[PDB]
């Protein structure tokens, strides 16, 4: 694994998490489209979400909510907005995977450089 | 083996003064015995005496509580020893108390006369 | 000990973080420091009831150690997730020890699981109440203690804790499913060991109503809060499949390997009386060193 | 709002109830255990509703009371912030508690101070 | 609590069924009024371990300087009657 | 089952 | 008064004590208690459990899901 | 009893709920249940009260206190003066206080109704709690136990020492 | 009582040791007392320091919860070694061996939670994006000054 | 063994507390003292519906006419609602 | 009320066992259940993704 | 309990003691009913080394061999009792226990609330005042002259009178009250 | 004013001229109805402070003290009723004269527009409490503790003395609000250090901190039980008064002048709390928690800020009724068992039953229970210590720690346990006793329920 790697292999070839992204993200890519939040300020600070709930997928968490709100009490039939949210909760996770390995890949490159 | 300590003491059927006793010990045992049938010979009358209607006057009680309260300044003797480590436990942590407290509140008023310490919130001081 | 020392009382020092969720966040060493402090918790009172003889003792080591997990996730910075284990947590909690005193009730107050056994032939509606608590305590899947449990071991995987801690962890509770081992093992099971005079009374229905309505608690809590309640944190679902069902792996792991340990005992063999049993006999020798050598020094000092 | 206040006070003065008739003299005339669950009981049944309307619409409350007394600048108002850990823990107490007395009266029945026992218990 | 009262003859039915079940006892030989050393002629182990059978048999502890004294089922009878104090 | 005297101390005070 | 059971039917085989008491006279000695503790192994008693009978207790009668929810 | 000005509550801007489900919501109900049952003879016990107040009603007024030449013009040795502004200067103490406790219920109140996104809509909340607070530092700060008109003037002089040695 | 029954001085002669042994209804060859330190033990009799769990239990007692007897002379640290404070009861395992296990374990463990901070052992993820100049208008902060931008990019 | 010293004494005693604790049991005429959910209906009615009156009472008429002491948290807000205060709706969402 | 046997079974009776017997059949039920309608105990999502076989071009080619 | 212990415990108490102790420290290790009764038997191809040993010196080292055997293998958390000291319910019905002189300081309300049994208690007392005062005399003849006193007190020599200290033994209240 | 004191002055005829059978009854009757006519002083809708004549003043913080002195009075007068059934009428028409003169001339010191007054009243308290220690009291030593406690607070005042005749001659009128608001600071002169020292001695003898605390257990072992009450529940406290009033003088002095008296005082309440933890007399281990109890408003009026003032007014009024309590249950013990000593008394919870929940008030009340004023004053005084200085709060928590030691080891003691069986004289509570812990207990549940009376001089 990567933590397996990182103690007693090389630290160099290998990110370490605080500093991610370590490189500028004009390196390696011709442009990178922004992630347009679908879920606006007003309407977010409007349904009232936490701070650490307000991530760049907040859209379904919102119409998971009014769901939940419109389908009290019956609880069971709000699982279908929930599994949207965690499915657009794991393409924020594959987003954050794929900067870690397009960074691990990168210092790979830099290493191959020097 | 088992070690002794001060506060985990030997216990007397694991204490080796138990197997190798004398019969002057053992006349120690019969003696001991012969004092504690005649203090609980003495009490179990006065308990089952039925004239009695007040409690039972302990006089071991009454000799521990007349040592824990008026004994010890009769029978107070000036030595070095005591007075060196009464001097220290009496004296010591005045001092280091008043190192403590004016060390930090030197350092206090130190910066709130430099305003490097902000009260921010502070209201009920 | 089953309202008080299982349920209500012991959670509030949990319960004064989770109240005081918005100034833990931005600090970041008394994260650390509490996640550290709940993980040498939920090892020592995981280690402590993997020889425990006194059953309420045992049950008493089993809420400290899920007491120490709720401070490891509070410490982790899911005290919304340490709530839902304190709410969870209570119903089969003072289900086993409820379970406990229906026993000790029928069998005059015998404390030790040496001297009773066949409970699931004897007190089935107790040893049936006993199983349910105890398995919603090891973590099998839809009962009450999954729904918190289950999402703890992923939120242990996937934030920033200790890698010792991780490995604590993990080994307190394949010591928790191994204590819940001892229970089942100890008491439900193997040849009886009672007093010879057997009387039986749990046909009262005030006896009978309370542990069904803690055991429909148990059996319809834990989804109706973690449904009912919105998402509150962030869950996290893409983890690895050698990482997602680790808690079921080892409490299953830790069921084996305790059933390979204790059913040594029933073969006829010469018992050692190691150092490590020593350690998870005698309490870990803590209130032995320290309730002898803090009393003798603070009242040596007080009188000399 | 005003029905989400008086739900926890009802919880309160029904919780203040059993301690209430303790100290009169209806407690060698009553069957206080079976009055001690029937209590709580009614006191689980107060505390779903706010259970069921915070489940419902998610609304946090600060509920001063009694504005006890006032020193310099601290006011030390008697307060009552209900929100996912109160309303949540104040139900699964409600429930637990209720279990805790109806085992309690069949468990405690060999011991006369039943009463003192379930007083302290409140 | 839930367990019954104990009478007389039930304790001295229960201390010979537990008597008659050792090994090296005749059951036709014990009666209640006979001496352990000189009427059934038992040994220093047997005593005691008639103890540790009153002890795992009615759930209570003996000390062991009445039980060096207990010689014989009347007074084993009598002083358990007498420690669970029952008034037949 | 003949009810057995509890001993207790004097509640009137 | 109890009608206590008689102790002709405690006898020693069918027991785990059986077991113990014949390896115990092949080493060379007897078991005194050997027919007062074979209570807790002969009669109703007789007859260890099992994992599945104490964890998968009323699986039989459990085993009634209902794919008829349609 | 409510007044706005000096407690400013933002209104209720709760949605309507359209229930999506055929399920009828059993809070709306029990709420309907409860009102009809609790409700209507809590507020005719409190209209016969306030029939009875408004039959037996009378008035009370708040007391106004006639300002006095303060300590800066009163003089020293001269002890009546002195009296008469250090019970001005305890009064307008009282009333800072209450002042103080008056911002820090505008504060809590608007830190409750803003719940957990609470920066956006105090940020003007705060900026006058820590304008009070800054006042109340400069006012009453350090002036002991036996605060003073004196000690307080002292305090004022020190600070204005200060800000001319600083201008 | 009397002057004579009641405790005074340290005993400097054998008959004023007997008269003392005799006061405490103890025996005279046993009769240890306290060093003359001047510390104001005086002629109180030194018994050994064993607590009152390590006294025979089962044996009928004239103090109950001291486990005493009357007439029997009471230990100058009684108080100390009452029931309900601190035993000194002979353990399963000897105390230096106890305290290098628990020592050992508090050291080792913090030790390895040391190990633990060193090794913070990461999922091989980032961090966690956050929108809108990373929450600058929703963290506290001046509206009017405009946020330092940041940007989360898609990949 | 026993010695028949203690044997008397102990039998004399048991016989002694046989007697006394005979003398303990209590006679019959002794102790001398001078529907289905009918009582939950009574006390759903006299203690909980007359204290849900008193502090209702105490909360809508001592409470909330007092300022800044019931205060909500904000409910929620969400695209496609309208709030019937002010008739206005919420833009839905992207 | 009970008749307490001595050395043998107590009469066990039928609210006492199909009471335990029907608990732990509403358990297991309730287990197999909730494992029928959702597996995600041990599905969770679909998979992780592994970032060993991520292709350069759509993870973003480093230069040269 | 309801004896004495004696000023030494003897060779042969000492040995015995040893038993009891090795067979509930076996049973709190072997925890099966079998393993006890196998190690028990153990146990006693244990005590045959030590039944014909004529020297005493070495009964008495091989009693310190076994007693460090014992303290070298005993439990950690040995097997206790209900009603043994350092038990479950060690003296836990103490709430009961309040003795008959407490019964004087009652109220006549109260003492009129139980006719029958007050009588029978001024029958025992009436028994006690006419037994003290050939009681007391009965152990100052009885006291030896000799220095050694034990601690069992004389039976009822004289016929028709009580055993001497006779009330405190029969007035405790019952281990085992409700 | 007048009306608290010279009916309290007319009660001298009610116990002269009435008949022995009735005197107990009149005195305690008139006594209460001198407490509530003592209820008058509440009369503060202003911060203007009243001002009844120019010989008498209330005061905000004087006025909890007032009804302290006019409602302890017949807690005193109930609790020396059994202790004096056996003596004859003259000498029990004495000890009341005695008590009420006491009342009397420590109302009178509470209420004082003049320090000297103040002075002339606060030696006055010196006769009537050696009258009642060292004829009254039961034991050997207690000519020891009289001279013990006449010396201690006679060579404390006598400075005292001589730094008020110095500060008069000075500065003119030592009226209290004269000297208030016409004064000026002090320079920093050794002299004025010296006259710090001289003012300040006498309260720092008569409240107990180190060097100077050992005359309290020795006049409380050795006193009777009204004794025990004036010296543990105002009289002690009436020197609290004073070094509150002194403090205005002198304000710019006590900011390093203030030091050593907080370190004795904190170190001397570890030191006293760890005293209770092995202590023979319950008599002495409440004697000691008064000791600590009075060192941490020792270093409270040693600080100057109001937020310890506050909580300084709270200690003194719940440390009053607290510790009037816990001496009237030790006077219980005493009366029931003829000592003192907590070993040999035990499981008293078996035969008393309300007794047992009195004594759980009072030392539940010892260790700070959080609604009631005992944690409200140490808690507002910790507040303040930590202001002062932040490395201070582990000592007061070190004496938090030992005083719920001390507190649940007097009740596991003495109230908890196996009931020591050999008393045949433990009689039944007395009404007397338990009405008197009843109008002890009470006015601290009405006074932890309304708290607005307590609140001291500064706010
Ligand atoms: C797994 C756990 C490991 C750790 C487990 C515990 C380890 C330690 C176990 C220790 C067990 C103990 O040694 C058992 C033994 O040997 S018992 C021998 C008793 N046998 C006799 O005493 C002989 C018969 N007696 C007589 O013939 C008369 O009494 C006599 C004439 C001698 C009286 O003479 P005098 O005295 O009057």
């Amino acid at each position: 694994a990567h933590l397996t790697r990182r103690y007693l292999w090389d630290a160099s070839v290998e990110p370490d998490p605080e500093k991610i992204p370590s490189f500028p993200p004009d390196l390696g890519f011709p442009e990178r489209k922004e992630r347009v939040m679908v879920a606006t300020q007003q309407e977010m600070m409007d349904a009232q979400l936490t701070l650490q709930q307000r991530d760049y997928c907040a859209h379904y968490l919102i119409r998971l909510l009014k769901c939940k709100r419109d389908s009290f009490p019956n609880f069971l039939a709000c699982k279908h907005e929930q599994h949207d949210w965690d499915y657009c909760e794991h393409l924020d996770y594959v987003k954050r995977m794929k900067e870690f390995e397009r960074e691990r890949r990168l210092l790979q490159r830099k290493k191959r450089r020097a | 083996k088992y070690k002794p300590a001060p506060l985990a003491t030997l216990p007397s059927t694991l204490d080796p003064a138990e197997y190798d006793v004398s019969p002057e010990t053992r006349r120690a045992q019969v003696e001991r015995l012969s004092i504690r049938a005649r203090l609980k010979r003495e009490y179990l009358l006065q308990y089952n005496d039925p004239k009695r209607v007040s409690h039972i006057e302990d006089p071991a009680l009454i000799r521990w509580t007349y040592a824990r309260s008026a004994n010890i300044y009769p029978n107070f003797r000036p030595t070095p020893k005591n007075s060196l480590l009464g001097a220290v436990a009496g004296f010591g942590p005045l001092i280091f108390w008043y190192y403590v407290f004016k060390t930090d509140r030197d350092r206090k008023e130190r910066l709130i006369q430099e305003g490097k310490l902000d009260r921010k919130f502070n209201i009920s001081y | 000990s089953a309202l008080l020392h299982s349920s209500t009382m012991v959670v509030a020092g949990i319960f004064l973080l989770v109240r005081f969720h918005p100034l833990t966040t931005n600090n970041n060493f008394i994260l650390t420091t509490m996640l550290c402090l709940g993980a040498l918790t939920t090892l020592f009172t995981a280690i402590c009831a993997l020889t425990q003889n006194d059953i309420k003792k045992i049950i008493a080591f089993s809420t400290s150690s899920q007491l120490g997990l709720m401070m490891v996730t509070l410490g982790m910075n899911q005290p919304h997730l340490a709530f839902l284990h304190i709410c969870t947590h209570a119903f089969f909690k003072a289900m086993l020890f409820m379970c406990s005193g229906s026993i000790i009730h029928s069998l005059a107050d015998e404390q030790d699981i040496r001297k009773m056994g066949n409970i699931t032939k004897i007190m089935p509606f107790t040893s049936s109440c006993l199983v349910i608590g105890s398995l919603a305590l090891t973590g099998m899947p839809f009962l009450t203690g999954f729904y918190s449990k289950d999402l703890i071991i992923e939120a242990i995987n996937t934030c920033n804790t200790n890698a010792w801690a991780l490995l604590i962890t993990l080994i307190a509770t394949s010591m928790t499913a191994m204590y819940s081992m001892r229970i089942i093992y100890f008491v439900t099971m193997t040849k009886p060991r009672f007093p010879p005079l057997i009387s039986i009374n749990e046909n009262d229905p005030d006896l009978m109503n309370p542990i069904k309505r803690l055991a429909f608690g148990s059996i319809f809590a834990g989804f109706v809060i973690s449904y009912n309640i919105p998402p509150t944190s962030i869950p996290v679902l893409t983890m690895p499949w050698f990482l997602k069902t680790t808690a079921l792996i080892i409490s299953v792991l830790g069921f084996l390997i305790a059933l390979e340990l204790n059913n040594l005992t029933m073969k006829l063999s010469m018992n050692k009386a190691n150092p490590y049993s020593s350690f998870s006999t005698l309490l870990g020798f803590f209130p032995s060193i320290i309730h002898r050598i803090t009393p003798m020094k603070s009242l040596n000092l007080s009188l000399k | 709002m005003n029905i989400f206040t008086t739900s926890i006070l009802l919880i309160f003065i029904l919780l203040l109830s059993p301690i209430l008739i303790s100290m009169s003299n209806l407690i060698k005339h009553i069957n206080f255990p079976l009055y001690t669950t029937t209590s709580i009981k009614f006191s689980f049944i107060i505390s779903l509703l706010p259970l069921l309307m915070f489940f419902h619409n998610n609304m946090e409350y600060m509920i001063t009371t009694w504005h006890w007394v006032t020193m310099n600048s601290m006011e030390l108002k008697m307060s009552f912030k209900t929100d996912f850990f109160s309303i949540l823990f104040t139900s699964v107490a409600l429930f637990v508690t209720w279990s805790i007395m109806q085992f309690s009266s069949w468990y405690m029945h060999s011991d006369p101070n039943i009463n003192r026992f379930i007083k302290y218990l409140t | 609590s839930d367990a019954p009262p104990l009478t007389l003859d039930g304790i001295k039915d229960r201390v010979l069924y537990v008597l008659k079940l050792y090994d090296k006892i005749d059951p036709e030989k014990l009666s209640v009024n006979s001496h352990f050393m000189k009427d059934l002629g038992l040994d220093s182990l047997d005593q005691v371990e008639i103890i540790m059978a009153m002890e795992d048999e009615f759930g209570f502890e003996i000390p062991d300087i009445d039980a060096e004294k207990l010689m014989c089922p009347q007074e084993i009878v009598d002083y358990i009657a007498d420690k669970k104090d029952v008034y037949e | 089952g003949k009810r057995l005297f509890v001993v207790k101390p004097s509640l009137y005070y | 008064k109890m009608e206590l059971p008689d102790y002709r039917q405690w006898k020693i085989e069918g027991t785990p004590l059986e077991t113990v008491q014949k390896k115990l006279a092949a080493r060379g000695l007897r078991d005194p208690w050997a027919r007062n503790e074979a209570w807790r192994y002969m009669g109703g008693f007789a007859g260890n459990i099992t994992f599945p009978s104490v964890i998968l207790k009323g699986f039989k009668w459990g085993f009634a899901a209902f794919v008829v929810a349609l | 009893s409510w007044d706005k000005d000096v407690y400013p509550e933002p209104p209720s801007r709760t949605p309507a709920p359209s229930p999506q489900t055929s399920l009828p919501n059993p809070i709306t109900y029990l709420t309907k249940a409860y009102d009809l049952v609790v409700d209507w003879p809590v507020t005719l016990v409190r209209e016969f009260i306030e029939r009875q107040h408004a039959k037996n009603r009378t008035y009370y007024y708040h007391r106004q206190y006639r300002r006095v030449p303060d300590i800066t013009e009163c003089k020293e040795g001269d002890v009546l003066c002195i009296y008469e502004a250090e019970m001005q200067w305890r009064r307008d103490f009282k009333v800072d206080q209450e002042i103080m406790n008056i911002i820090q219920e505008r504060l809590k109140a608007c830190q409750q109704r803003e719940g957990e996104n609470y920066q956006q809509n105090c940020a003007k909340e705060l900026e006058q709690f820590t304008k009070v607070t800054k006042a109340y530092q400069d006012r009453y700060l350090d002036l002991g136990a036996y605060y003073s008109a004196r000690k307080c003037l002292a305090k004022q002089k020190q600070r204005m020492l200060e800000e001319r040695k600083a201008a | 009582m009397t002057k004579d029954m009641l405790p005074g001085s340290y005993p400097r002669t054998p008959e004023e040791r007997a008269a003392a042994a005799k006061k405490y209804n103890m025996r005279v060859e046993d009769y240890e007392p306290y060093p003359d330190d001047g510390m104001g033990y005086g002629d109180y009799p030194m018994l050994p320091n064993r607590s009152q769990h390590e006294r025979d239990p089962w044996y009928q007692w004239d103090h109950s919860e001291l486990r005493m007897n009357w007439g029997e002379p009471i230990h100058w640290d009684l108080d100390m070694y009452i029931r309900n404070r601190v035993d000194t009861s002979p353990t399963p395992v000897s105390w230096d061996v106890m305290c290098k296990h628990l020592f050992g374990f508090v050291a080792f463990m913090v030790f390895m939670f040391w190990v633990g901070h060193v090794f913070p052992s990461y999922q091989p993820v980032g961090p966690k994006q956050y929108p809108y100049n990373n929450l600058y208008l929703e963290r506290g902060g001046d509206p009017t000054k405009e946020p330092e931008p940041v940007v989360h990019y898609d990949i | 063994g026993y010695t028949p010293d203690e044997k008397l004494r102990l039998q004399q005693l048991r016989e002694l507390r046989r007697r006394w604790l005979k003398d303990q049991e209590l006679s019959p005429r002794e102790p001398v003292l001078p529907f289905k959910a009918y009582r939950s209906s009574l006390f759903a009615v006299s203690h909980v519906l007359i204290p849900m009156w008193f502090v209702h009472y105490y909360v809508k008429y001592h409470m909330a006419t007092k300022p800044y002491t019931i205060v909500s948290s904000k409910p929620r807000i969400f695209p496609g609602d309208t709030i019937l205060e002010t008739g206005e709706v919420i833009p839905p969402m992207r | 009320h009970i008749q307490p046997r001595y050395r043998e079974f107590p009469q066990l009776t039928r609210s006492q066992v199909i009471q335990g017997e029907f608990l732990s059949s509403l358990m297991w039920f309730w287990i197999l259940w909730r494992f029928w309608h959702d597996s995600d105990a041990v599905l969770g999502h679909f998979s992780y993704p592994d970032p060993s076989q991520w292709t350069d071009e759509e993870l973003g080619i480093p230069p040269d | 309990a309801f004896c004495a212990p004696p000023a030494y415990l003897t060779h042969q108490q000492k040995v015995l003691r040893l038993y009891k102790r090795a067979l509930r420290h076996l049973e709190s290790w072997c925890i099966h009913r079998d393993k006890y009764r196998y190690f028990a038997c153990l146990m006693r191809a244990r005590f045959e080394e030590h039944k014909n040993e004529k020297d005493m010196m070495r009964a008495t080292q091989l009693l310190r061999e076994a007693e460090e055997e014992f303290w070298q293998n005993q439990h950690p958390q040995p097997y206790i009792f209900p009603d043994s000291p350092g038990g479950t319910s060690f003296e836990r019905y103490e709430c009961y226990k309040v003795p008959e002189w407490c019964l004087d300081y009652w109220h006549p309300s109260e003492k009129a609330m139980y006719p029958d049994y007050f009588s029978k208690r001024e029958q025992w007392k009436k028994l006690r005042m006419e037994s003290w005062d050939r009681e007391v005399k009965q152990l100052q003849e009885e006291t030896s002259p000799d220095g050694i006193m034990t601690e069992a007190l004389p039976p009822a020599r004289r016929e028709g009178d009580l055993p001497p200290l006779w009330w405190h033994i029969v007035t405790r209240p019952r281990e085992r009250p409700t | 004013m007048l009306k608290i004191i010279l009916p309290s002055l007319m009660l001298l005829p009610l116990t002269w001229l009435s008949s022995p059978k009735k005197t107990w009854t009149n005195v305690t009757s008139y006594s209460f109805l001198i407490s509530l006519t003592s209820l008058t002083l509440l009369w503060q809708t202003d911060e203007n402070y009243k001002n009844f004549s120019n010989m008498f003043s209330s005061d905000p913080l004087s006025t909890p003290l007032i009804i302290l002195t006019a409602w302890l009075l017949p807690l005193m007068l109930m609790a020396s009723q059994n202790h004096l059934k056996k003596d004859n009428n003259v000498l029990q028409k004495l000890y009341i004269s005695m008590l009420i003169s006491l009342q009397i001339l420590l109302i009178m010191t509470f209420s004082a527009t003049e320090l000297i007054m103040f002075y002339i009243l606060f030696e006055a308290t010196l006769i009537p409490t050696l009258i009642i220690i060292t004829r009254w009291g039961n034991q050997t030593e207690r000519l020891n503790a009289g001279i013990y406690f006449l010396f201690y607070t006679l060579i404390g005042s006598i400075p005292l003395l001589i730094a008020l005749i110095l500060i008069q001659n000075h500065v003119g009128t030592l009226n209290l609000m004269i000297l208030s608001f016409t004064t000026h600071t002090l320079d920093a002169s050794w002299s004025n250090n010296l006259l710090w020292l001289a003012c300040m001695m006498a309260f720092l003898i008569k409240m107990p901190l180190y060097g100077v605390h050992l005359w309290l257990p020795k006049a409380h072992v050795e006193a009777p039980i009204a004794g025990s009450m004036i010296l543990a529940a105002i009289l002690l406290k009436l020197g609290s008064y004073g070094m509150i009033r002194i403090s205005i003088i002198l304000d710019p002095l006590t900011k390093y002048m203030a030091y050593p008296f907080i370190l004795l005082s904190l170190w001397g309440m570890i030191m006293t709390s760890s005293i209770c933890l092995r202590q023979t007399d319950l008599k002495s281990l409440i004697a000691y928690s008064s000791v600590s109890h009075m060192a941490l408003v020792i270093a409270s009026i040693m600080i100057q800020t109001p937020w310890s003032f506050m909580g300084a007014t709270m200690l003194m009024i719940a440390h009053g009724l607290t510790s009037s309590l816990l001496f009237c249950l030790a006077n219980s013990n005493y009366e029931r068992i003829h000592s003192r000593t907590m070993i040999m008394a035990r499981g008293l919870q078996m035969v008393f039953p309300l007794m047992a929940t009195w004594w759980l008030m009072a030392s539940l009340a010892n260790l700070a229970l959080p609604p009631s004023i005992n944690l409200m004053g140490e808690l507002f005084i910790t507040m303040s210590l930590f202001s002062w200085s932040n490395f201070t709060i582990i000592l007061m928590g070190i004496n938090i720690i030992i005083t719920g030691m001390y507190s649940m080891y007097m009740i596991i003691t003495t109230q908890r346990g196996k009931l020591t069986n050999h008393m045949i004289n433990l009689q039944p509570s007395h009404t007397r006793e338990l009405t008197l812990m009843a109008l002890h207990m009470i006015p601290l549940i009405l006074l932890t329920t309304s708290p607005k009376l307590i609140t001291g001089l500064t706010m």
